């Protein structure tokens, strides 16, 4: 209905760490469904972008710090419905997802959201009126730290003065789903 | 439900 529906991955890292998505994450992300798509990087090559492009014809990219493209910004903030939303790939956040790095980006960027990737682990939380997301890595691939990488994507519902996000994890062979509300 |  009035809703945007917007799907947040990154960290694919095909073909180099995976070939593919998981089949059971692909089975969901059917096209026509999606109005937007934000990603945190490192996909990392013309294939993955094109596979985004058949979910959605909104895609924004960060880049990652093994994506072959170099044409994509470091940074980018968009607005979506009343949410100002910032991305970023989150290799240059030190350290790693520490929430006081992130929180001074959320300040200097002045968003409401923060997007952002890098660790592979997924991270949804509300912070000082603020709304931090990591998707995780939507193939679950190896990372500079690994212990068990959980393959993972997030899709925010925004509606009115309400976000609704849902988190998509592949635990054992099964696709667990959880939802976390926020609101400005 | 969820969208997918």
């Amino acid at each position: 209905a009035g809703h945007r529906l917007v799907l947040v991955l990154g960290d694919l890292h095909i073909p180099h760490r995976c070939n593919s998505l998981p089949a059971k994450f692909k089975k969901l992300l059917v096209p026509g469904k999606i109005q937007h798509i934000l990603c945190t990087g490192n996909l990392c090559t013309k294939e993955s972008y094109d596979y985004l492009k058949t979910l959605a014809g909104d895609v924004h990219i960060v880049r990652g710090d093994f994506d072959e493209n170099l044409n994509y910004p470091e940074q980018k903030v968009v607005t979506v419905g009343q949410f100002k939303i910032g991305l970023i790939h989150g290799h240059q956040v030190i350290p790693w997802g520490d929430m006081a790095s992130l929180a001074l980006l959320q300040r200097q960027f002045d968003v409401d959201i923060l997007i952002s990737g890098h660790t592979h682990k997924f991270e949804a939380f509300e912070h000082e009126n603020k709304f931090y997301i990591n998707p995780g890595s939507a193939t679950g691939a190896y990372n500079a730290l690994e212990t068990n990488i959980i393959p993972s994507f997030v899709l925010m519902d925004i509606q009115a003065s309400t976000v609704v996000t849902y988190v998509y994890q592949l635990i054992g062979d099964d696709v667990k789903v959880e939802r976390i509300e926020y609101k400005k | 439900d969820d969208p997918l």
